[PDB]
RNA sequence: AGCUGCUCCCUAGCAUGCUACUACCG
RNA sequence: GCGGUAGUAGCAUGCUAGGGAGCAG
């Protein structure tokens, strides 16, 4: 019950196929709900039918009979289309700006980040569509990852030195430190604390993190998080004031923050100056001798 | 309820019927224009009557999404007080004297009634008259429940400071009288 | 059944919010109270029967006052929509008779 | 509800038949005040009804307002009724003890505690000048609250003693004059 | 619920975009709510719509259906238009004289206080509206000015020196003896007595009232009140009577006031003689000797 | 600041039921 | 001339919902 991603108005509809759950208001979700893959769409009840054993969900059939949403096939004379004028039925129907071009959400949600292409629309679009599509882009990122094989290591070589078995149908994935695994400890119940670790050339040699002693029946995975919803964007915007806001001006410094003096000044008067260091630049330093010019 | 599409219909059964009228030639000018207009009844009493109870429905069950999203905020709402005050409570409690007694039970369990007598760090006392003053507290500190205690403060049924030395015998009557003694657990 | 008269005198006396001190606000306090006393018309002690007409024409003279208020504060002309059964014994002997109307 | 549109027609329907049946001519030419005619009572009955319900809509409306302001502001002025209506009822009763202690508060002599009833107790009584010390104090006893009280001590306002013979004419103005007498029942 | 500003008749109505919640009769109401800027009616209760989330805060479009106040959008068909006759429906439907020329006060009602016509009107009109007008003006004189910079001093310089800043988007008052600000002291919950100081070229110098040492944290503003509706009129009628009325004639005076008991006499006979004074013609020495001439 | 039971008044709605006027077909 | 249905108006009885009040244990 808030804005819509593409529109900043109150309603209390979300796409069911989307990853997220987005806010899409009435006209704005007939065009995703129409222009997409995204077929279902949740209410403060789900559009679904009612009569037992229906497991069609799409957008258009649907019909209102009173309190219930029918298809066509499970309605009572007394309804009403749930989509017509363009518009899906849910609150806040009126006050609702809408957008015509939405062909760029629409991309980022039937986005299955493969190409490159898929990044680039991911990072050529406007703000909070840059949080939609970076949090879908994540959410599949683990949706990819946790699915593949399993790391059974099934005995021990010798000293970080082991034997490997992984999951059948579903193949495994590097063993780098691109790539970082984490484990559990299985007891004749459940899992208990074991930690992150990776796996290298071996036979399998582990890089652990620290000592561990492991017999079998244990076995790892590369665990993840359920990322959730942001709130802000990517920078702050800009400033081009007069002063240097809420600091104190400098007594001492040493010579050697000589090339740091002229670049303090613009960090401060201004919003932000965004750096760019090639390696090994003294940039630590500078970002050290912040504090340096300034204690406060 | 203007732009149906029998609107258009009975307008022109009308105009027609009007047109005649003007005219007025034949029976069947009656019969007729009076049957073009009594054509156009079904359409404007359905199709302007069943427009009438969907539009009511519709209404009704916007209400009631309406009520229904209210009550699941007032929920999370009433969800996030109680949890705060549960946490609150908790950290007042967990010190080393209740795990003290605590693991001296030979099960687990305690009856409730011997943790404040037993952990807890203040004592409030209410006194009714003087002679129960003299039994229970006189002094500056006194011993209950296998325990040594230290007065601060005292106040009267107005919430205002008495001073040990103004409860005596003959200043009782100028007291409001019941007093609240406050002790603290000596070690 | 019949109740103890100075519960009823007691009920028109004291009340607990200031805004009941005003009768012309409720009225139906006095129906309901009427209705509590009508049976005390057949007692023997005179001074018994004249709880209910007391109540009685306590209730038309608080209506009288009510309407003449909005002929004069505002230029209201109020109908008597039969509003005088109130002050009739008719309406408070039919709750006692065997034929409902609960 | 007369002064409406459709009233106009409904008559002209109503004296047509009335002529129709002063004539009585056909059964379907006459049929025509009929056919006209209950047309006349579906547009005005259809329109005399609901201004009518309207007009007891509006003055139920009105009725509801005025009660409401009404209420909101009768509790908004609770302590100077409530203190009106007391001075009223304490003036009826008419009674000697009340209204001597209250002509004397009137005046500036007011109690400092509860007016004892025991034969003993205390009494501390404000005498604010000369001039109403010589109505109530003659010799060393006191008449207030329709009583007598036999005087113990009097104080001034600097809190020190002060002989009761002393109070007189000539040396009322070298006394800080609020005095304090002690007084206990007789 | 009392008598109108241009009517002396009692309502209940208030102008809801009005500052100054003036009673304004029915029909009164009707031509200020449509001659002017002011948009919003409220009685004993606000007439808004109580169809859930709407923000629709005219006057000709509410309807009335009952124990609630709709909209058109919001209407079911058993109602009355609140709006009909010229007149807004309130109580004192009958007695209410109204006044067809009120162009009086909806200028004053629309006066924005910029303009010396503004001024002008304002100081032109009768009694009542004149009140009105000036009430209006201090509460858009507080509207103006709080608003304005906070006087967030953020280190000191010298004595009776200090260094400033103050709040971004709005503008900064001048500091004059004309703008007294007032203290604030802000601890970790909230703020305590300061006084009111003044402000002056530094790098600011502040002409404090008395001794005060003030570190970082503080900060300033000017504090007003909220001013109440008056009761009186700017002056009392004038009267023609033949007495010196209530005091006590003369006996004793000094020869230094020759030209006083001239003038004495004439404030004595009449209600008031308006005090006209060139700089320093003894008006004060006069003003004194008005208790010289009588003691009593 | 509680749990029950009974009774009066006001508004909304639903179907039902009775009753009146108009139209169409048989 | 009647029946059936479809509309529109007025009237009662019952049920539900909401609000205000009174008594009893
Ligand atoms: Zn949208
Ligand atoms: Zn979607
Ligand atoms: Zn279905
Ligand atoms: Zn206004
Ligand atoms: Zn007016
Ligand atoms: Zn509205």
């Amino acid at each position: 019950v808030g804005a819509c991603v593409l529109c900043n108005s109150q309603t209390s509809l979300r796409c069911g196929a989307c990853i997220r759950r987005p806010f899409l208001c009435c006209k704005c979700c007939y065009d995703h709900v129409i222009s997409t893959s995204h077929k279902l769409v949740l209410s403060v009840n789900p559009y679904v039918c009612n009569a037992p054993g229906c497991d069609v969900t799409d957008v258009t059939q649907l019909y209102l009979g009173g309190m219930s949403y029918y298809c066509k096939s499970h309605k009572p004379p007394i309804s009403f289309p749930l989509c017509a004028n363009g518009q899906v039925f849910g609150l806040y129907k009126n006050t609702c700006v809408g957008s015509d071009n939405v062909t760029d959400f629409n991309a980022i949600a039937t986005c299955d980040w493969t190409n490159a292409g898929d990044y680039i629309l991911a990072n050529t679009c406007t703000e909070r569509l840059k949080l939609f599509a970076a949090e879908t882009l994540k959410a599949t990122e683990e949706t990819f990852k946790l699915s593949y094989g399993i790391a059974t290591v099934r005995e021990v070589l010798s000293d970080r030195e082991l034997h490997l078995s992984w999951e059948v149908g579903k193949p495994r994935p590097p063993l780098n430190r691109n790539y970082v695994f984490t484990g559990y400890r299985v007891t004749k119940n459940s899992k208990v604390q074991i930690g992150e670790y990776t796996f290298e050339k071996g036979a399998v040699v582990y890089r652990g993190t620290t000592t561990y002693k492991l017999n079998v029946g244990d076995y790892f995975v590369l665990t993840s998080h359920t990322v959730m919803p942001l709130s802000a964007p990517t920078l702050v915007p800009q400033e081009h004031y007069v002063r240097i806001t809420g600091l104190y001006p400098t007594l001492n410094i040493s010579d050697e923050f000589s090339s740091n003096v002229a670049n303090y000044q613009k960090v401060g008067m201004q919003k932000y100056s965004t750096l760019q260091g090639p390696p090994g630049t003294g940039k630590s330093h500078f970002a050290i001798g912040l504090a340096l010019y300034y204690p406060s | 309820f203007s732009s149906l599409p029998s609107y258009a219909a009975f307008a022109t059964a009308q105009e027609a019927y009007e047109q005649a009228v003007a005219n007025g030639d034949s029976e069947v000018v009656l019969k007729k224009l009076k049957k073009s207009l009594n054509v156009a009844k079904s359409e404007f009493d359905r199709d302007a009557a069943m427009q009438r109870k969907l539009e009511k429905m519709a209404d009704q069950a916007m209400t009631q999404m309406y009520k229904q999203a209210r009550s699941e905020d007032k929920r999370a709402k009433v969800t996030s007080a109680m949890q705060t005050m549960l946490f609150t409570m908790l950290r007042k409690l967990d010190n080393d004297a209740l795990n003290n007694i605590i693991n001296n039970a030979r099960d687990g369990c305690v009856p409730l009634n011997i943790i404040p007598l037993t952990t807890a760090a203040k004592l409030m006392v209410v006194i009714p008259d003087y002679n129960t003053y003299k039994n229970t507290c006189d002094g500056t500190t006194f011993t209950y429940a296998s325990a040594l205690w230290e007065i601060q403060q005292v106040v009267d049924a107005d919430s205002k400071i008495v001073q040990l030395s103004e409860i005596s015998m003959d200043n009782s009557p100028n007291l409001a009288w019941p007093l609240i003694v406050t002790a603290l657990r000596a070690n | 059944p019949y109740p103890d008269p100075s519960r009823i005198l007691g009920a028109g006396c004291f009340v607990d919010d200031i805004v009941k001190t005003d009768g012309t606000l409720m009225i139906e306090r006095f129906v309901s109270l009427a209705i509590d006393a009508y049976p005390l018309t057949k007692h023997p002690n005179q001074e018994y029967a004249d709880v209910f007409h007391l109540y009685l024409q306590y209730i038309r003279k608080l209506h009288d006052e009510l309407t003449g208020h909005m002929l004069d504060m505002y230029s209201v002309m109020l109908t008597n929509d039969n509003t005088s059964r109130y002050w009739e014994p008719e309406f408070y002997e039919a709750m006692y008779t065997p034929h409902t109307v609960l």
